[PDB]
């Protein structure tokens, strides 16, 4: 899904695209 | 005894009062808690509180760094806030770099979970999202469900719901529960029809998050599709402004007020379990009377944010007291922080507990529709974090 | 008429030479350009360069901050780097806040594209990913393709490949092309079979990004499924490392070498269109010389990053010259930055054109196999950012 196994760098900038398996 | 102290704290919240945790709203809590702590610390001790604007964004990292520079290198002894995820990141990191303790009733995203390094000096007094997901996981293990669809909104700015459901995910992921993810931007054009389509496509149990109004729209669109009869189970997380029930969360003085009432019958809401106490009453009254003579009305009972910061203040003065006694000083940031972790105390509303990771345990409630004819909504059950047990109300 | 200037430069790159843009690999480039420049600016002018380890993470933020706060409130005159995406955000933000000019051969992600506010003081001397995407978008219009799959590795740390494909995505999503995503951690165990199978589900044109070895893996598996040979059109981006886009990419002196050559008959590679000239030869001689004199095993020569920072300095100097003519000073970063924007100058390798947004126009070339027997991989065609024309070769 759109979260991946983690999101480590939450609160940096990366928010222009989702994720998913 | 020891000489009178001079604690400098840097408060970082949004001046914009359109936020549940703006300065104007939190200040009263801080000051109150500050007037009660005195008379734990050496007689004469003082508190110099600097209230800066976070703008719920970069500004915080700016103000914090400019002060530290102008001050020629001198940093505060305590930093409260920010609350917004994106804004609380660098400040937290820098706090860790400078050995400055940082307490906050915000920064609920699952990323601040890993405090082994980056976020080592961060203590969270409000229940993180992951906590709320620990509950849903429990709630889920109750109905015996195993699959779920997470439908949320994403403004690519603050992303409160994105982070909110992230907690449900992080937790459901570990345990193996299958999860279907569907995101959309409410602010932009709403094509609710699609939402519903995918819903009726994926699972039968749905966990939603979006503006109260957006949830309504989705509930109608699905109702008109006859999905509100008992084939689906709808949920929506509403941890901070959950009080519409008792009046009707569907009701809006709108014309759709009837359809709404109908559809919501299959909609359960998860909120925070807010316990009271005489003290809490007086606190609420005074905090209210201030915000008001300021140009703002309040949601009856002070929100979880205001309550949290109050308790934050204590929790700090509680740890500075223990650190002092052992010999160290306020400048031993990490020491203080470690004192604030893995402990339990009396907050303005009751017991308060911070786990061994610096995150407060949370207590949540579930609201459902007891009498469909009327549209009566009542809490059908509570879940207790620390305890780790859920339970249906009498 | 002008007094000798003393520019205070803060270079922020990694100490670890595992990066194509390490301090040790870039310092020479910088110094070289410095000589040529110190002999345009007032006689007696001197550059003071500070090389600091960015650590491709928070370190870059900490260094900058600690430097400024510690020694007065005096910021540097020019910041070079960071390159890493996550480590350039703060440094760039803090720079745009302090009206300091910031130049870098990195920060290629699509976020630093919005400079109406937070990145106002950032100029990118290397082709951003979004340009690399504008490239694909033309190739796709060329072949009448309208759908594609985006398969990439996402380590949840540096995430280069994610940002890479994010550029392709940003461009496609706007123009209307439909895409299908698919991520996997290559740091973990590779379920190369699932990947290949989902690929079999999605689109016939596949855009890929991952470690040179991982692209090969998938290639073998796909091959095994017979997806190679005409059916699907695989692609993979290799914009920097010559050891990766260089002929014989499929070889490894391994048992599979025969099979691999067989799969790559359908794999096309996307990389940069590097030009050269006499002067560049001098440069490469010295850069090569210095790097080796530092023990560092000469990779192969100078990468886009090296050549980038060299032209970065000429760009800053060209801008200072001009700004120092309208009656301004080195302390007016804004006026300096707008001067580096929307213009073309001569770099060590040739023309360099920065668009009206502070982004270097990029020219790309495609590497395909022209002889399945041999293994020959020559350039099929090129794309020129500024003009915007994709042309096939004879
Ligand atoms: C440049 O690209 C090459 C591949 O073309 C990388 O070399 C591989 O590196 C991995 C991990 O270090 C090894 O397992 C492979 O054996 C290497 N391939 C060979 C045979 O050269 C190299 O790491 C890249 N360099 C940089 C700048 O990271
Ligand atoms: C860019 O600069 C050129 C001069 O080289 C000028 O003629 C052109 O109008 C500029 N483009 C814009 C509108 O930014
Ligand atoms: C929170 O939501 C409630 C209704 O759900 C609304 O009445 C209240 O104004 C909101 N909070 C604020 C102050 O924006
Ligand atoms: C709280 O839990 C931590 C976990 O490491 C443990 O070290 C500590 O003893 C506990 N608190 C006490 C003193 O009971
Ligand atoms: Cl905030
Ligand atoms: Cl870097």
């Amino acid at each position: 899904g759109c979260f991946g196994r983690k999101m480590d760098r939450i609160s940096s900038s990366s928010g222009l695209g989702c994720k998913v398996l | 005894a020891l000489p009178p102290q001079k604690i400098e704290v840097l408060v970082l919240l949004p001046q914009d009062d359109s936020y549940l945790f703006s300065l104007t709203r939190v200040r009263p809590a801080i000051e109150y808690a500050l007037r009660s702590v005195e008379g734990l610390l050496p007689p004469g001790t003082r508190f110099q509180v600097a209230y800066e604007d976070s703008d719920c964004g970069n500004r915080a990292l700016f103000s914090l760094v400019d002060r530290v520079a102008a001050a020629r290198g001198a940093k505060p002894d305590l930093i409260l806030g920010p609350v917004c995820e994106y804004a609380a990141a660098p400040v937290a990191r820098l706090a860790s770099h400078w050995d400055l303790p940082m307490l906050s009733a915000g920064a609920l995203a699952a990323g601040f979970q890993h405090k082994d390094s980056e976020y080592s000096h961060l203590t969270r007094v409000a229940p993180a999202y992951a906590k709320m997901g620990e509950m849903m996981l429990a709630l889920f293990r109750h109905h015996h469900w195993s699959r779920a669809a997470l439908v949320y909104s994403d403004d690519k700015l603050e992303r409160n719901c994105y982070f909110t459901l992230e907690g449900v995910h992080e937790v459901f992921q570990e345990e193996g529960l299958h999860t279907s993810i569907y995101s959309f931007d409410e602010t932009k054009d709403l094509d609710l029809e699609d939402i519903v389509r995918n819903i009726q496509a994926s699972e039968r149990v749905v966990i939603m998050c979006a503006s109260s109004d957006t949830i309504r729209s989705i509930m109608l669109v699905a109702h008109r599709h006859g999905m509100t009869s008992g084939d689906y189970a709808f949920f929506n997380i509403e941890l901070f402004n959950s009080s519409s029930y008792g009046d009707g969360s569907w009701k809006r003085g709108d014309k759709h007020d009837f359809e709404a009432k109908q559809a919501y019958s299959s909609l359960q809401t998860v909120t925070l379990l807010r316990t009271v106490k005489p003290e809490f009453e007086k606190f609420s009254m005074e905090v209210k009377s201030s915000v008001e003579k300021q140009g703002l009305n309040m949601e009856d009972y002070v929100n979880m944010f205001v309550e949290g910061f109050h308790d934050a203040i204590l929790l700090y003065v509680l740890a500075l007291h223990e650190v002092l006694r052992a010999g160290y000083s306020k400048k031993d940031g990490g020491k203080i922080i470690q004192q604030t972790w893995n402990r339990t105390f009396e907050g303005i509303a009751g017991q308060v507990s911070i786990d061994a990771n610096g995150d407060r345990y949370g207590d949540f409630s579930v609201i459902a529709m007891t009498d469909v004819e009327a549209g009566t909504q009542e809490v059908i059950g509570d879940y207790f974090g620390k305890e780790g047990r859920f339970e249906m109300r009498p």
